[PDB]
């Protein structure tokens, strides 16, 4: 570890590499399926002709 | 027995091996510094520099 502490910059670009990725795909999930506001629920009768 | 102390205190702390994020300002005197791994929001401090 001492060793490696020379490379904290190599592992911070690898760690805010990999942050961005899980925030993307957060994001993705988000405008994917996020797109309604409001939750409309089903009505009681399923009179749909 | 004849004798008196004088008012006077001293402090003993010791060492261990730790990693620092130290802050040098313009003048060149380290103002302030983050003992690395003393609580997880300073191993935060570390990883952001
Ligand atoms: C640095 O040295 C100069 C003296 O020329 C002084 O004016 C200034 O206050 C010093 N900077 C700090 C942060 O103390």
């Amino acid at each position: 570890s001492n060793l490696l502490l020379q490379y904290g910059s190599f592992c911070t670009q690898l760690n805010r590499a990999l942050t961005g990725i899980a925030v993307e795909q957060d994001k993705n999930t988000q405008e994917v399926f996020a797109q309604v506001k409001q939750i409309y629920k089903t009505p009681p009768i399923k009179d749909f002709g | 027995s004849g004798w008196t102390a004088g008012a006077a205190a001293y402090y003993v702390g010791y060492l261990q091996p730790r990693t620092f994020l130290l802050k040098y300002n313009e003048n060149g005197t380290i103002t302030d510094a983050v003992d690395c791994a003393l609580d997880p929001l300073s191993e935060t401090k570390c990883t952001l520099k």
